[PDB]
């Protein structure tokens, strides 16, 4: 853009929360499918759904972890990582069934004199191996 | 028997129903060969008592 706009600079707003970034590498939409509500043709439970909207569809920040020379990596599962997050977690535990999409924003700044590369992966059905 | 459906007693959403009763029709219920008997015969030499 001749009037200024760029790939690296984004603003995301959901509910009462806004994220800004001046050093992005674009955004990814998994399998090219944007989150959506359940369609009537695909519906299954017959009862009137609860849709929390802005109360639950907002940005929750989890605990900041720390990257070092010895870090081997970190993992999280959804919805589990959000189970205690405000009105989302509450709606989650009061109902037998639920579905959700997510905007995941991973934040890690450093300096022009640091180096390193983090691979951020969203895995469908991420079954992990046990210790036995 | 009271012909009620869920929208009669609870708030329902709209659902486009795909399920069918195809397999529980009377034909479909009985469309299986079933064992009704086992008959025993043999081929031995017929002798004065047996």
């Amino acid at each position: 853009e001749a009037c200024g706009y760029s790939d690296r600079v984004l603003q995301l707003t959901l509910g009462n929360s806004t994220i800004t970034t001046q050093e992005a590498a674009n955004s990814v939409v998994a399998y090219g499918r944007w989150p959506e509500y359940l369609r009537d043709s695909e519906a299954n439970p017959v009862d009137q759904p609860t849709e929390p909207d802005v109360a639950a569809c907002r940005f929750y920040t989890l605990d900041t972890v720390s990257w070092t020379k010895e870090s081997r990596g970190w993992w999280w599962k959804l919805p589990d990582a959000l189970r205690d997050m405000g009105l989302f977690g509450q709606n989650m535990y009061y109902h037998y069934l639920g579905r959700s999409g997510y905007t995941v924003h991973v934040q890690c700044n450093a300096s022009k004199f640091h180096q390193g590369a983090l691979g951020v992966f969203a895995v469908p059905e991420m079954c992990l191996a046990g210790d036995s | 028997t009271n012909p009620l459906v869920p929208s009669d007693t609870v708030q329902t959403r709209h659902v486009v129903q795909h399920r069918s009763r195809s397999e529980s029709s009377i034909e479909s219920f009985f469309a299986r060969g079933a064992c009704v008997t086992i008959m025993t015969v043999d081929n031995s030499a017929s002798t004065t008592n047996k």
